[PDB]
């Protein structure tokens, strides 16, 4: 549904864990 | 900026009798002393809202209806507050067209409704139905003439057809419009533009003919009709053609429905000078010496003013008006009619070019009409952009350089190839600015945006264009600390040579067509990368910047 | 006015006076002439003010620095001594006081800067700035300072700043480079940073001038200073028992002095030339004549030939030499005034810890160089009043609407300057680094730079300048054009023109057309705003161009 | 001798006095 604002906020996530 | 005390700056529209209202101004002038400067700018329904974010702008601003809801949301308009005793002189119908939410917003002036206008030495008796028309071109064309030639960029002038057999917009439901229910895909709606397209196909009408060109050829007797207004029968007038108003032509059997607006004045909110306006307004234009001074110019069509309206509606022209008018339908005032009306726009010219079918256009219109919300427009754009980091990583010579060089090239280009996409994916970009001082800077670029996109359409730019464009944008020198910048410039003379031989091959006709696509490329480049994310991406990675998720994703895998 | 019959003579306090008045007054006993020597304060600012007027002593006294600007300034007489005459003094003193080929002085002395330094407090004197702060701890252990010297004039910590790359003025094809100063490059931050943070830990105060450094040190509170000759007669009548030697090393380098040459000039304005020429020839520069100042002052190695031989054997003017050859003979060019403005400003707020080292330099990089002396300033204006007049002139451009063209320069003004600045050579890699989002315009200096590069690179002919000035000058992405498409036209006119030129001009580069186009995009990227930041802001302040450029295509 | 320099300041004023 919201598949890729979904794919966008993980890369943002790994980013953020870095 | 802002607007001057003591004087009335109007805008009218340009096809309707500002020489008219300008008289009225004088007599204004004469016997207050108070400068009016009537104005008809370009693109004004635009142009005002623009302006008048800023404090500026005229006085009064006049346009029908429907765009006025728009303005009033975003504060624009100074809320109007006639006397009973003046309300009483309008019709109470006009005074429904310009309240919203409870609040007149404008004051209205007249009806206006297209009607069939056609030529009554070239057809005494006009066509009942659109199916006889292709019959009375052919016996037409036979004689140096055409049937049929109206207005084809705008929709106002096409809608009637469409909504005929079902077309309809937004939805009436429990004493409001529906913003939910859209009507522009239905089957009605794509069995009337599929006629209007096939009367293009067979050459009864041409898609490039704009107002202009319809009222030249009308005026000249070249075709015997037109759908027009009330404001373009001063020029018939004028000239040699003996014409006649009638209702518009059915088609399957149902009536044509037009959309009817009310043209209304607009008092800006920003203006000093609001006791001015409403004095102006109220006893210098809304009377019968004041509208009879601007229906002299251009004709008004039925007015809101009861004592005018009674001599007028006598008229066979205004009562041909208002029958097209009964059958058609008051336009909502909401503020989503201009996305609906632009919508519609690009899907007409799209499908009357032959560019897209009639079902894709109508389809997106739907979607791009029916959006109270920018999820689905984030998301699109959210997909460009991982769509547009792996066409990089598999474009031809692309996987071969150095990581270091692939994250350089993307780290400036990626926001150009974005826009690349959205412009080929038809990502909607008509929406608010998700709301400081330079903010209006910021709303420069969303429009130098939106212009080049546009720009991308009008250039007709193809698929495979689209793909060698991205990659003479992607091998740019321009990015910084490249290995081998000499081996990226080689790169992109490739893209460059597959350019020009696919133009030269595919558009012989044009031979300036591989320039005329790299002047593009100037301003993908203006459009920052900045804007991209505050429009699209900021409430999924706030601060983070798109470049740092492209180097992830390409030493990702 | 300035009185006939008599010499007025100015010299620095710091000097020997008295033994010149006694010149002085074995001149008036053989001429009958009265000399009267003054020492008045800030005197190299005071002379040039009053020699403007024609008024002032009749021979003044400083080091050759501050000579070419006085001599510019028509302030100076030329002298002119015989061959003879000159041939009594060493060859590099009469370079030191030569201006535009004319000689404006008469050298005296050659004088630097060493350590000085109390042999009973420190019998080895450390050889490396670096030992100072463990030297000043040991020290301080024991109610005494190691190192005290005049931090308020430049002249005293220019050695440490030009130890390690810090230069002034550049000497380049036999002559000083104004363009190219070296005031904040990494050796001269490196050197003041290191004298910055001997007051951060409090081994140096930065209140500390000339008379607190050299009472400290003649009393015995501090076992190091650095001084000239002239401060050795004031150690000698004091107790310290002192020695004069090299000056310690930075970062593994010699300490640089800026070297003067005590000169004396006479005043363009003086009615008494031959006066001092005989009192300067005759008197002043023999043997006896400057005894009699070096017993009063040391002046340092004098620039006779003859007396120089005697005091050559001085171990503490060996040391001064040694010194001497570490660093530079000061250029004497106009803008040596400028340098040290620049520089005194520069020590005195890093050492207050008002600016930073970094922010302090970079102030007196600008100053010292003044953009040029301005000029680049006033090429781009050129350019700028080119640009106008080009667009106006450009094929179909006055047959617009006024609107339209303002339109189109408020857009596209920015583009064509780029293209003529790199047309005129406009002198970029200078990198003027004027501050009133640091990276951020770094890169974008870096990006106009290297934009201008690739238009080099691409050997760009005039004709193709002219084709590329109209295609970015007829652009559609302008706002509110009536007629857009009138607009796409005219480029396209512009773009066919480009296309038949390459055609028949470079008929093997097939592709130089596109190659050119692709070029644009990156002319756009060049913001309006850092062309200001660089070339106009200290003309037209905040004010915009594109407003300022609608005047000139519409003022008439 | 700065004439555009002080051209350009000329213009400048010119826009200041209004
Ligand atoms: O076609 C879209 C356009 O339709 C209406 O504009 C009409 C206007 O109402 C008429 O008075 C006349 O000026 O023709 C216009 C179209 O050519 C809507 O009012 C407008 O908002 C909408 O964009
Ligand atoms: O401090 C900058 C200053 O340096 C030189 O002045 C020296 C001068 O040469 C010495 O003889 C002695 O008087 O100390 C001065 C520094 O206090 C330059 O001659 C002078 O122009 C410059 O301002």
């Amino acid at each position: 549904d919201y598949k890729f604002s979904t794919l966008l906020m993980m890369l943002k996530d790994m980013h953020d864990s870095k | 900026g802002k607007i001057e005390e003591g004087k009335l700056v109007i805008w009218i529209n340009g096809d309707k009798g500002y020489n008219g209202l300008a008289e009225v101004g004088k007599k204004f002038e004469k016997d207050t002393g108070i400068k009016v400067t009537v104005e008809h700018p370009d693109k004004l329904e635009e142009k005002f809202p623009q302006v008048a974010a800023t404090g500026d702008g005229p006085d009064i601003i006049f346009w029908a209806h429907d765009r006025f809801g728009g303005y009033a949301q975003s504060g624009l308009l100074a809320e109007i507050t006639p006397a009973a005793a003046f309300q009483d002189k309008l019709y109470p119908f006009t005074w429904d067209a310009v309240r919203y939410n409870g609040k007149l917003i404008a004051y209205p002036i007249a009806v206006e409704a297209l009607s069939l206008i056609y030529n009554k030495d070239l057809l005494p008796n006009p066509p009942k139905t659109w199916e006889e028309i292709p019959a009375l071109d052919k016996e037409l064309k036979a004689k140096g003439k055409s049937a049929l030639m109206f207005n084809l960029q705008e929709p106002y002038f096409t809608w009637p057809l469409i909504a005929a057999d079902g077309g309809y917009a937004f939805k009436y439901a429990a004493g409001k419009y529906d913003i939910k229910d859209v009507g522009v895909d239905n089957a009605g709606a794509k069995a009337g533009l599929t006629f209007l397209v096939d009367l293009i196909k067979n050459k009864h009408m041409n898609a490039d003919t704009d107002y202009s060109i319809a009222e030249a050829a009308f005026n000249k007797g070249e075709t015997a009709m037109t759908i027009n207004g009330p404001w373009a029968w001063s020029n018939i007038d004028t000239s040699a053609v003996n014409y006649g108003v009638t209702v518009l032509p059915t088609f399957k059997g149902q009536p044509s429905k037009p959309f009817v607006g009310v043209l209304s004045a607009g008092i800006n909110a920003a203006s000093p000078n609001k006791e001015l306006a409403k004095e102006f307004l109220e006893n210098y234009l809304l009377t019968d010496e004041g509208l009879e001074a601007v229906n002299k110019d251009k004709p008004l069509g039925a007015v809101a003013l009861k004592s005018y309206e009674e001599e007028l509606a006598k008229d066979p022209r205004i009562a041909a008006t208002m029958e097209n008018a009964q059958k058609g339908e008051i336009m909502p005032n909401i503020p989503q009619m201009s996305a609906f009306w632009y919508a519609v726009r690009t899907a007409v010219i799209n499908a009357a070019s032959g560019r897209q079918t009639v079902d894709a256009a109508l389809a997106a219109a739907q979607t791009n009409a029916a959006a109270e919300f920018i999820d689905n427009v984030c998301e699109l754009a959210a997909r460009l952009l991982f769509s547009t980091v792996e066409w990089a990583r598999h474009a031809p010579f692309f996987p071969e350089l150095p990581v270091a060089d692939q994250v350089a090239l993307l780290r400036l280009s990626w926001s150009e190839l974005f826009v690349l996409n959205a412009a080929q994916a038809a990502l909607p970009l008509h929406t608010a600015p998700l709301l400081a001082e330079r903010a209006v800077a910021f709303m420069d670029q969303v429009r130098a945006f939106q212009e080049q996109v546009d720009k991308l359409g009008r250039l007709q730019v193809d698929s495979a264009e689209y793909g060698c464009l991205k990659a003479i944008a992607l091998f740019t020198p321009d990015a910084c600390g490249l290995s081998d910048p000499a081996h990226v410039e080689s790169l992109q003379e490739k893209a460059q040579v597959a350019l020009t031989e696919y133009v030269r091959a595919q558009y012989p006709s044009q031979p300036q067509r591989f320039g005329r696509l790299l002047l593009r490329l100037p301003a993908l480049r203006a459009v920052p990368a900045s804007l991209i994310s505050q429009l699209f991406f900021m409430r999924l990675v706030g601060k983070t910047p798109i470049e740092t998720l492209i180097r992830d994703m390409l030493l990702s895998g």
